[PDB]
């Protein structure tokens, strides 16, 4: 009574990814997802002048390439012994918090609400499955067609945000070792906040209430997808000069415990990864990345990170979870209205609801309002007219290790400088985190525990395997770069 | 709205993504106008093998007529196994198999961004995937559909939408055969449209004042000087960048930092290191 079945590509996400799902009794049993496509960024960096590395590393992924650009300064920052002025760090804010805006704002509107809405009578809103589980009204659903419509022009702005100081997007030019290479002007920190008001008010008035709106006919959404239920924040968005002060504060969560950050705790597996059986369990400090493409039982080009043994996953939800920040005040409003729920901090939802396939979705949506409110204060925060950049020279020989989080979360960048070249760079990237295959000790990825117990309650429409995925919000780019 | 499949190989989607930044016209109008998007892994509606099986149906309907595009470079090495962009019945499809499939049929192929142009960065020095510009793996397998580049690193969306505008117009003034004739003849030798590549950076740059006058930036928030010694390549590259700039006209690179010469064809290794003259 066993049926697999088999998707790829899994569509509206980044990337290249297989899912291959058993099926029993109407539910998920087993899976295993396969990133498909490796470029090699790892050895590609070799032998390069380190500065190069915050241009090259960009090209992981062109939707998140300024979390790329921040871990990649922080760590030549480290390495080359900068200090970032106080005016460059809040600069480097402004250019990568804008960009957290479009990814959630392109994330839940053109990846993830086809799974609810349906769109325009013409491609690539047709054809689809013919039992897509679209359970809106006609009136909530054209709502999601114009806010889909609408989130276009919006993400658009936030790139416009992005580029005022970043020069260009995608793939900053504004970041280097060192700083920012544009100081904030009077003129155009207006011009960055005439378009942050605009997206603003689309995230409080459209996106925060139509999701938790969205979700609230899709209740069976909460109760599924939990996975393992365990969480990793590496830190993100530096508030002092120090370097322990930050937006978001690091911490992982398993088992039901709260526990601090170490990162000599990460190692990464490969056993069921194309990459030689000698470079297995190894921390991103000794990392080593030799493809194997044709070794046996091995599924995917993603490694497989573990943190103390643990698989984690990565994102908004561990974010916001590991932080438990305030809840928005239309979320509160809402969860008590629609769900029947009382809550002032995130963590109110529970863990089984917020660790669940429509709990991801919230936890995004949440966390672009809890952004506003960061950049709302780096606009204060910054000094027109005052320097942005230090000019380092290039050590002979050096580390670093820069820590962020992407808008789909942890990543870091350590690079390894010797002869004043890179000598090893390794990446360990949010989607790695997620979309990982089983480890050598045959654990599953955060995402392919999560999808067990999953509906499939029509395996010739399996609309629910793809929806979680997208929950993940993917970028298999990112996670085999 | 002629059919339009875009087939990811090796790429970041960094160009998929400055296409949604398009201002004129926008990106809603050029899905609902302009192209009939039929496939595109990103953005459409559906998944996996139907999504698949879709375009195979479109492709079989308007053979010949459809235009293909090709982001990212198609890696040959380990038989095509370094990129595997879907499965139809279970079958692997690598990059190199599709297309093999679909590359004949098209209309024309549209190569958008430099790595399916030129091979960018996933050909670059330390590489081990075999990756290859599409119009070489194309020449290399006796397709001989036409390829029309549009690079940079990303484009601009102003190249992409540009580029396929031009062509559109230029069919329905002469048909497709002479439409499409008339294309070519606004190729430059690296099969770059001219309008948007036609004109050096640098032979138009706002600091060749300085430097002629050999006033130099030493430091990047320094933007009185000239970028050269900071490693502008403006010099050695063509693009518009210095006109129509980016993200709606509010910055571009030469302004913000430095041009790192990423639309042309030895990026990134020949452009590189890019800090330094
Ligand atoms: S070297 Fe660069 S900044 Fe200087 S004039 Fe040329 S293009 Fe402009
Ligand atoms: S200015 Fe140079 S690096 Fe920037 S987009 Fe234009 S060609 Fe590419
Ligand atoms: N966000 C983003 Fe990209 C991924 N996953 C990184 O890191
Ligand atoms: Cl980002
Ligand atoms: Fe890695
Ligand atoms: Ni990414
Ligand atoms: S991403």
């Amino acid at each position: 009574g066993r049926t697999t079945i088999a998707i790829d590509p899994v569509t509206r996400i980044e990337g290249h990814l297989k899912a291959e799902v058993v099926v029993e009794n109407g539910k998920v049993v087993d899976a295993r997802l396969s990133g498909g496509m490796y470029r090699g960024f790892e050895t590609i960096l070799r032998g390069r002048d380190p500065r190069d590395a915050s241009q090259i590393v960009q090209r992981i992924c062109g939707v998140c390439p300024t979390a790329h650009s921040t871990a990649s300064v922080l760590a030549l920052d480290e390495a080359f012994g900068a200090k970032v002025p106080n005016n460059g760090r809040i600069t480097r804010n402004l250019i990568f918090g804008a960009n957290y805006l479009q990814s959630h704002i392109l994330h839940f509107y053109h990846l993830s609400a086809q799974d609810f809405v349906q769109g325009p009578d013409t491609a690539p809103f047709v054809p689809r499955f013919p039992k897509s589980d679209l359970r809106l009204s006609k009136e909530l659903n054209k709502a999601g067609v114009d806010q889909y419509i609408e989130a276009l022009e919006v993400r658009r702005i936030c790139h416009e945000m992005v580029a005022l100081f970043g020069g260009r997007m995608p793939h900053v030019q504004g970041q280097v070792v060192g700083g920012a290479t544009e100081i904030p002007t009077k003129e155009k920190l207006v011009e960055y906040a005439a378009r942050f008001k605009k997206v603003r008010d689309f995230v409080e008035q459209k996106y925060v209430p139509v999701v938790y709106t969205i979700g609230s006919k899709y209740k069976d959404m909460f109760k599924v997808g939990q996975g393992f239920k365990a969480a990793l924040c590496v830190g993100a968005f530096p508030l002092d000069n120090s370097g322990k002060k930050h937006l978001f504060m690091p911490g992982v969560y398993a088992k039901g415990k709260d526990m601090p950050f170490d990162p000599s705790k990460i190692k990464e597996y490969v056993k069921y990864s194309w990459f030689a059986e000698e470079t297995t369990g190894l921390n991103y400090k000794e990392g080593k990345t030799i493809p194997a493409p044709d070794k046996a039982g091995a599924y995917s080009f993603v490694k497989a990170p573990r943190y103390d043994g643990l698989s984690l996953e990565v994102g908004p939800l561990a974010r916001m979870w590991v932080n438990n920040p305030e809840l928005s005040p239309v979320g509160k409003k809402l969860l008590k209205d629609l769900f029947g729920i009382s809550a002032k901090k995130f963590r109110d939802l529970g863990e089984e609801a917020a660790f669940s396939l429509m709990g991801r979705h919230v936890a995004r949506a949440e966390e672009t309002y809890y952004m506003l409110g960061a950049i709302e204060g780096w606009l204060k925060e910054i000094k027109a007219g005052e320097d942005t950049v230090v000019m380092p020279a290039v050590p002979a020989s050096a580390e670093g290790t820069g820590f962020t989080e992407a808008p789909r979360g942890s990543l870091l960048h350590y690079v390894k400088v010797k002869d004043s070249k890179i000598d090893n760079y390794q990446i360990v990237s949010a989607s790695l985190w997620n979309c990982n295959p089983r480890d050598d000790m045959g654990q599953r990825g955060a995402v392919e525990e999560a999808l067990i117990g999953i509906p499939v309650d029509d395996i010739q429409n399996p609309v629910n395997v793809a929806r979680l995925i997208r929950a993940f919000d993917p970028x298999l780019a990112c996670a085999v770069h | 709205r002629p059919p339009v499949f875009w087939l990811q190989g090796q790429g970041c989607t960094g160009c998929s993504v400055t296409l949604l930044n398009s201002v004129h016209p926008s990106i809603a109008d050029v899905l609902l106008k302009v192209i009939s998007l039929e496939f595109h892994p990103t953005v459409m509606a559906w998944e996996g093998e139907h999504a698949i099986e879709h375009m195979r149906k479109v492709a079989e309907k308007f053979k010949g007529k459809f235009f293909l595009v090709i982001e990212g470079s198609v890696p040959v090495e380990a038989d095509g196994k370094y990129c595997i962009i879907g499965e139809a019945n279970h079958h692997e499809i690598s990059m190199v198999d599709a297309l093999k499939e679909f590359g004949p049929n098209a209309a024309a192929v549209l190569a958008v961004g430099t790595c399916a142009a030129y091979g960018g960065i996933p050909a670059a020095e330390g590489s081990e995937t075999g990756a290859t510009a599409v119009s070489k793996f194309l020449g290399d397998n006796g397709i001989k559909t036409p390829v029309v580049n549009i690079p940079g690193c990303p484009p601009h969306p102003d190249w992409i939408v540009g580029t396929v505008v031009l062509a559109l117009d230029a069919i329905k003034k002469n048909g497709l055969e002479g439409g499409l004739a008339e294309v070519v003849k606004v190729l430059d030798s690296d099969g770059r449209p001219t309008p948007f590549f036609g004109r050096n950076i640098h032979e138009n740059c706002p600091y060749l004042d300085k430097y002629d006058e050999g006033v130099m930036s030493a430091t990047f928030t320094d933007k009185v000087g000239c970028r050269y010694d900071l490693g502008c390549k403006g010099p050695m590259t063509m693009a518009d960048c210095f006109e129509r700039k980016w993200n709606g006209g509010v910055n571009w690179c030469v302004q913000n930092a430095v041009c790192i010469g990423c639309v042309e064809p030895d990026f990134p290794d020949g452009k590189s290191p890019f800090y330094q003259a």
